[PDB]
């Protein structure tokens, strides 16, 4: 066993602290590993072993990676089971949106209900953080499971109220399943 | 025909080499010059050994000289001239025409090739570079080879003495 | 194993050299007969071509002998250019440019 | 000389050039597939059927992208150097030992050394003429690399030649009829593998085209055809030294498919060293090829001089 | 060697046709002012690459040239062993390699194979 | 997994086997001999001169039918 | 003392020096074995050599078995 240059304390580990052995056996061992490339052959052997492993690649888009029910993606505006939109224009989500992406303008609707007339989300100012999901008292705005929504144009990444309502209508089943399987964590 | 073509190319590249101010123009001109000189030297000997040796020598030499180009006179202007291009083109086409209208038996070299030697020469039937390079390692002239080993060692000692490595690297305005 | 392999290669080389040594005398006999025939043809052609030149003599440079201090009936081997002095470039490139083309 | 020869020499040389070029393309495919499989990931699989026409994707794109007309460069010297690089990297392949008479290279080692010295001349001309600081640094690194490995490459070759007695590489076939030379020359199997990576500018000696020390090395100003011919020149050099590892150390027979299987294996070894070992510094390369490789080459040359005198007395 | 000249000219011709076909089939876009500029990792250069470069391995390069012409005298003696006196050949060969080892180990002892710095 | 490396390698194995074996056909189409004559040694070149002197085809062999009956 | 330092720091030089010393010993053995017998008068001779019976080189010709 090689000796220690500095005696280690309790609870500490010293690296590069072992003195090189000056006896003939260790010098011949390191000399044979020098001129015959011992560690190079060991690294080549490890690499040739990992050639024979199974790849971790997944066949996108036929195979998609694992996710979670809490996953943060595209913002969406849910509706009630009766069909009425859930949002009641309270502007908590825009008050907590830390990059100020949401813009809400509201007035009294013709039936007297408190509703929005403008719910804009700058998706290029969003950071997909779920503060609007936590701030929403009636569970209207959520982060949908969608993340394949790359656009060719910068204007398509500025969501209107109608685009968010269409996302809420389209992604309703998976959002309902995620909020069924996630609501007692929150 | 190829020998007269090499004559014309060597003449044209020598005219180009006498007229080039920039060291890299001289380097490329002497690259194509040593290519043509290596082929021409080969034509004269039975074997093709010394052309190969001269090519390793003159590619081991200018490899260093480019580093001294990039260290000293790295910044110097190239100047193409239409007069030199017209002169080289006219002389080159004139010598290809003159070589085409020439009798190539009279203009051929009288030095004996491996096939120009007669059949009765039993020394020609050996391995092609044996008897030519024999006297480097034979008894009368091994001592000249000994002198060349000691001369190269003394050359290396001279190079180490007059290129002091501990004075620092070399550049312009050091 | 390399020593045994070198023994085998030396045996093959010695067999090839023995084949060369047993084939060569027929070839050099044909060479000297064709060489004497072509020397007679060249001496006849030089006498035919140089009949108009007054100072020319056959086999001498304007009467001066090429080789002295020799017996009167000796034969020195002529150079490659005098052997092909009555031929086109195709024969000179046929003989001299054997190694350089292949 | 018979007329048909010239025709068949021309045909065989042109067929060899075409097959080496398509094998360069499939060597890029082989490196991109097994070098992925060196790691966990896969190679190219989507394009074409199973990634087989992927070098055709790489060759269609590089032959159509815009040619760079750089500002401060000498363009008349910048345009010509990759042409000469591919010309010498395909011209070195005429030295291949054919069992038919392709070319009677009696001095094949000297021809190999001449084309080896000329390929780095094209590299260092292309590095200077780009007029970029990274290109000049990659060019000077290539010159320091060839000054490091050139005399070591020559003396190591001489030791193999001594076991042959002639400079004709087809005489490697007669001396390897009983066994390969990997048994005798295993320390120079390692040393010639080290030199052959420095010859082809490949990892661990990749200073002429560095992706982290420099930015692409001397290829920083080359695009869309100049980079293509430089890249095929480098990979044809890789194929040539894989072939020379198969000639000297392994069986020199060419009528067996096992020779080309071995050549594909040595090319896989060339990819395999790149995917395992980190790069050196060229300071340590110059301290390696001058104090270790050259000294070992001279010493084992002395060993072969004594062994050849011992063998000659026994015969 | 005459065939090697012709096939070298043919390889040079084929590579020039390949490069000209790459230039002809390339996309022809208009040259911008700052497209042609040297790269220099995305910023202005401050200095041309024609500025003089410091050489720290000048002694190693001249020792390389001396050792390469020493290589040019080793290459004969493969052939000369079968056709010469064995005693004279061994005295020349072992004395050649031992003189090279004295020179290389002496400059290793002085440290002249280390880069100037 | 790992067998997909073998597509892309056999093509390097096959195509580099092309320029030898094809000449082993392409000589036999026109020369008639699969091995054209080697010119390494001087004696082989001199005997090639002898064959090309005897016949226009140096690879056409003069057997014992050339020799007259006596 | 100095052999352990050279075998620790530069072991390839020590292995090469052992190989070169073995080569020098084998060169001495090969030269002594070549000149112990009649090595200058080789069994197979290059070229086609013919000697007359009264020549002094005639009785030096070997008559061994292949
Ligand atoms: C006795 C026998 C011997 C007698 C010798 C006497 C002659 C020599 C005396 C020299 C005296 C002297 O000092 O002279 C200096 C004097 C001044 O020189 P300069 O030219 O002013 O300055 C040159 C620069 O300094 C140069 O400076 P630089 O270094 O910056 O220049 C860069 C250099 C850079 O040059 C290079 O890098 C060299 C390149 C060489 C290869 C090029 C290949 C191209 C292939 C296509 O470029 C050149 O040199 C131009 C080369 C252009 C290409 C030439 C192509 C043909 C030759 C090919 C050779 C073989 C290679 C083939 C390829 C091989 C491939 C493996 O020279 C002359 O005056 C030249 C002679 C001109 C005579 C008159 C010519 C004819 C009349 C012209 C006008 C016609 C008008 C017609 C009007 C019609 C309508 C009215
Ligand atoms: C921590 O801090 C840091 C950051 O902050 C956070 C950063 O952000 C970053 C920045 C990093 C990133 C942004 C991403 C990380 C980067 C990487 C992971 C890069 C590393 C990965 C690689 C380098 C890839 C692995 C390497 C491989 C696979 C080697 C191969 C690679 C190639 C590119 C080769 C492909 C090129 C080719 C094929 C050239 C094409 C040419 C041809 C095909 C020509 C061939 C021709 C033929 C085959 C046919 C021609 C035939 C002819 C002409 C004749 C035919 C004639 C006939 C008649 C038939 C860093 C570093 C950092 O640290
Ligand atoms: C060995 C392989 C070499 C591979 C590269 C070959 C390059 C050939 C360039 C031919 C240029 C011909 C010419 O007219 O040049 C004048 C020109 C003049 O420059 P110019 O910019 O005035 O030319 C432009 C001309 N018009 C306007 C008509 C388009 O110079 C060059 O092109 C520069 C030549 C540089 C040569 C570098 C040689 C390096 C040698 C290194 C080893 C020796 C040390
Ligand atoms: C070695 C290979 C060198 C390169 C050979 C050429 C490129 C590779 C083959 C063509 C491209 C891949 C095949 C393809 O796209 O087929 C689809 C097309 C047919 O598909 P399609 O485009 O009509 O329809 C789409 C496919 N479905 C119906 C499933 C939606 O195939 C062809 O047109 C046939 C082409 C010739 C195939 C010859 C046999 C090849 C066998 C494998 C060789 C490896
Ligand atoms: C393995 C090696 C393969 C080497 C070749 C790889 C590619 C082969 C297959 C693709 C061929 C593409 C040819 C055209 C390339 C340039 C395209 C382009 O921009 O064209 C614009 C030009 C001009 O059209 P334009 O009006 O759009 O151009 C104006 C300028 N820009 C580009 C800025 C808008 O189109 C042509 O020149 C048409 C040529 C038609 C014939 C092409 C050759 C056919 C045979 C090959
Ligand atoms: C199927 C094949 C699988 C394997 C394929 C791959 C093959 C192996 C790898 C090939 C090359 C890989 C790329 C290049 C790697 C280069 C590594 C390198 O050189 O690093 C520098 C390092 C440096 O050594 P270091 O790492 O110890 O550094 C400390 C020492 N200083 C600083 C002084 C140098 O290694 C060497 O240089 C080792 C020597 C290499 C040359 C071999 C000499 C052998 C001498 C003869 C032995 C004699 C034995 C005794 C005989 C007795 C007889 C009586
Ligand atoms: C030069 C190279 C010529 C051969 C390669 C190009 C032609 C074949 C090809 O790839 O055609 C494109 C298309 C396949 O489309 P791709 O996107 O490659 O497939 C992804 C799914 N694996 O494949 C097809 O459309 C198949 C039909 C055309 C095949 C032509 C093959 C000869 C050209
Ligand atoms: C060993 C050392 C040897 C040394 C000597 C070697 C000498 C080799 C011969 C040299 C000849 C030189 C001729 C030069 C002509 C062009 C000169 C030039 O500079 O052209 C410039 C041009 C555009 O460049 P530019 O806009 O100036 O940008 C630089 C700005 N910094 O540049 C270009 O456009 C690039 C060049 C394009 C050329 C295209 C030619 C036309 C097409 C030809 C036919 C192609 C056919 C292909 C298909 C064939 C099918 C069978
Ligand atoms: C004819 C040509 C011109 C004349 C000849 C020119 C070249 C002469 C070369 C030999 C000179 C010998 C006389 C000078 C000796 C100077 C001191 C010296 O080199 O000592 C040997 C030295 C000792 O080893 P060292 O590295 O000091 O180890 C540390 C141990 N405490 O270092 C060593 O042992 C290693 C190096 C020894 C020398 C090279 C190998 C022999
Ligand atoms: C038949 C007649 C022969 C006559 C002589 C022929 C030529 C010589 C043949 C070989 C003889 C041994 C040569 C030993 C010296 C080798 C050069 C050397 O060691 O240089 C000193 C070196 C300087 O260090 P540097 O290179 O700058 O960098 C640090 C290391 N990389 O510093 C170091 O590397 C430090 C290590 C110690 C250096 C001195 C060690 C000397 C040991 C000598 C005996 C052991 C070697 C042989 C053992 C096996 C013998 C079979
Ligand atoms: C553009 C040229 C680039 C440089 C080529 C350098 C080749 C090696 C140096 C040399 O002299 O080699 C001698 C060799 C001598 O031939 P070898 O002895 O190699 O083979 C005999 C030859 C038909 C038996 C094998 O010649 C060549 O390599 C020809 C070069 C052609 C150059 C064409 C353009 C002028
Ligand atoms: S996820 Fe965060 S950044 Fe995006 S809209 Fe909701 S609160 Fe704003
Ligand atoms: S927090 Fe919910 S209910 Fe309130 S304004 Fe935002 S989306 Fe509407």
């Amino acid at each position: 066993e090689p000796k220690d240059i500095v005696e280690v304390p309790k609870g500490y580990v010293y690296v590069n602290n072992k003195e090189l052995s000056m006896e003939f056996a260790d010098i011949t061992d390191r000399a044979a590993s020098t001129m015959f490339f011992g560690e190079l052959l060991r690294g080549f052997a490890v690499t040739l072993a990992h050639i024979f492993k199974e790849p971790a690649t997944i066949n996108y888009p036929f195979e998609k990676g694992p996710l979670s029910p809490r996953f943060r993606g595209e913002h969406a505006l849910r509706r009630y089971p009766s069909g009425e939109e859930r949002c009641i224009a309270c502007k908590l989500c825009e008050a907590i949106c830390p990059a100020q992406a949401i813009t809400i303008e509201a007035e009294e609707r013709a039936d007297g209900s408190r509703r929005t007339t403008r719910y804009d989300i700058d998706m290029t100012k969003c950071i997909y953080c779920g503060f609007c999901q936590e701030a929403c008292p009636v569970d209207a705005i959520v982060e949908g499971p969608n993340f394949e929504f790359s656009t060719e144009t910068h204007e398509e990444l500025l969501y209107n109220k109608e685009k968010l309502l269409c996302n809420g209508d389209k992604w309703e089943s998976e959002i309902a399943s995620n909020l069924q399987a996630d609501h007692l964590y929150r | 025909m190829i020998q007269l073509m090499l004559y014309s190319l060597i003449i044209t590249t020598s005219i180009i080499f006498l007229n080039m101010i920039h060291p890299l123009a001289l380097g490329l001109t002497l690259l194509i010059q040593t290519i043509f000189v290596c082929l021409l030297t080969g034509l004269m000997t039975k074997s093709f050994w010394y052309s190969y040796i001269l090519f390793l020598i003159f590619l081991g030499g200018m490899l260093v000289l480019f580093i001294y180009v990039t260290s000293l006179a790295s910044n110097e202007m190239f100047n193409l001239s239409m007069k030199l291009t017209l002169f080289s083109s006219l002389i080159l086409i004139f010598m290809l025409i003159l070589s085409f209208i020439m009798d190539k038996t009279s203009s051929s070299l009288f030095l004996m090739n491996n096939d120009m030697q007669s059949i009765i020469n039993m020394n020609s039937y050996f391995m092609e570079n044996s008897l030519s390079l024999n006297k480097l390692y034979n008894f009368p002239t091994n001592f000249i080879t000994i002198l060349l080993m000691n001369y190269l060692l003394i050359t290396l000692i001279v190079i180490v003495k007059i290129t002091k490595l501990f004075k620092g690297p070399i550049r312009m305005m050091s | 194993i390399y020593y045994l392999t070198a023994k085998k290669v030396k045996r093959d080389e010695i067999e090839m050299r023995s084949a060369q040594n047993v084939i060569f005398p027929i070839l050099v006999a044909e060479r000297d007969r064709e060489f004497l025939r072509q020397l007679r043809r060249n001496r006849d052609e030089e006498a035919e071509l140089m009949k108009n030149v007054p100072g020319w003599e056959v086999g001498t440079w304007y009467g001066e002998p090429v080789f002295k201090t020799l017996p009167e009936d000796t034969l020195v081997t002529p150079i490659f250019k005098e052997f092909y002095a009555h031929s086109d470039w195709k024969s000179y490139a046929k003989r001299a440019h054997l190694k350089l083309w292949s | 000389m018979f007329y048909m020869e010239f025709i068949l020499s021309l045909i065989g040389s042109l067929l060899l050039i075409i097959c080496v070029l398509v094998s360069v393309a499939f060597l890029t495919l082989l490196e991109r597939k097994v070098l992925g499989y060196i790691q966990i990931r896969k190679g190219p699989n989507k394009v074409g059927l199973m990634g087989i026409p992927q070098p055709f994707c790489d060759a269609i794109k590089l032959f159509t992208k815009e040619q760079t007309y750089p500002l401060l460069s000498n363009y008349l010297s910048y345009y010509i150097s990759p042409i000469f690089s591919l010309f010498l990297s395909l011209f070195v392949w005429m030295c291949m030992p054919f069992f038919v008479k392709l070319y009677s290279f009696n001095l094949g080692g000297l021809f190999f050394l001449c084309c080896t010295s000329l390929g780095v001349y094209t590299v260092m001309v292309a590095g200077w003429s780009s007029n970029s600081n990274y290109a000049l640094l990659g060019g000077l690194r290539a010159v320091a690399q060839t000054i490091s490995y050139e005399v070591s490459l020559a003396l190591i070759l001489l030791s193999f030649i001594f076991l042959i007695g002639s400079y004709n590489m087809i005489y490697f076939f007669f001396y390897q009829v009983y066994m390969w030379f990997l048994i005798i020359l295993f320390p120079m199997a390692l040393v010639w593998v080290s030199i052959s990576l420095a010859e082809t500018n490949r990892t661990p000696f990749d200073f002429a085209e560095g992706e982290s020390e420099l930015v692409s090395g001397f290829n920083v100003e080359y695009s869309s055809g100049g980079f293509a011919l430089i890249f095929m020149a480098e990979y044809a050099s890789i194929l040539f030294m894989s072939m020379l590892f198969c000639v000297i150390f392994l069986g020199c027979d060419v009528f067996n498919l096992l020779f080309y299987m071995k050549l594909t294996f040595i090319s896989f070894v060339f990819i395999w060293v790149r995917g395992t070992l980190p790069r050196f510094r060229y300071d340590k390369l110059m301290y390696l090829a001058w104090k270790c490789f050259l000294s070992f080459s001279l010493n084992y040359l002395l060993f072969f001089i004594g062994f050849k005198i011992l063998l000659f007395s026994l015969l | 060697m005459f065939s090697i000249i012709f096939i070298a000219l043919l390889i040079l011709l084929i590579t020039t046709i390949v490069m000209f076909l790459a230039s002809i089939l390339s996309k022809k876009a208009l040259i911008d002012r700052e497209k042609s500029s040297p790269f220099e990792c995305g910023f202005d250069p401050k200095s041309s690459s024609r500025l003089p470069f410091s050489l720290r391995f000048f002694l190693i390069t001249i020792i390389f040239l001396i050792f390469d012409v020493e290589i040019a005298l080793i290459l004969p003696m493969i052939i000369i062993m079968k056709y010469s006196n064995i005693m004279i050949w061994t005295i020349t060969s072992i004395i050649f390699i031992l003189i090279l080892l004295i020179g290389l180990y002496h400059e290793w002892n002085q440290g002249m194979l280390n880069w100037s710095n | 997994m790992w067998f997909e490396i073998l597509p892309g390698a056999v093509i390097i194995t096959t195509l580099l086997s092309v320029p030898i074996y094809a000449m082993y056909g392409l000589d036999k189409l026109m020369i008639g001999n699969a091995f054209r004559r080697n010119m390494d040694e001087r004696f082989s070149r001199v005997m090639y001169q002898r064959d090309f002197r005897l016949t226009d085809n140096p690879y056409k062999m003069n057997g014992l039918e050339q020799i007259p009956d006596e | 003392s100095l052999l352990k330092r050279a075998w620790n720091e530069i072991p390839d030089i020590v292995g090469g020096s052992a190989l070169a010393l073995a080569g020098i010993v084998m060169a001495t053995i090969g030269v002594a074995n070549y000149y112990a017998k009649d090595g200058d008068n080789r069994r197979y001779k290059l070229g086609y050599v013919v000697y007359r019976h009264d020549d002094p080189r005639a009785l030096k010709v070997r008559n061994d078995e292949d």
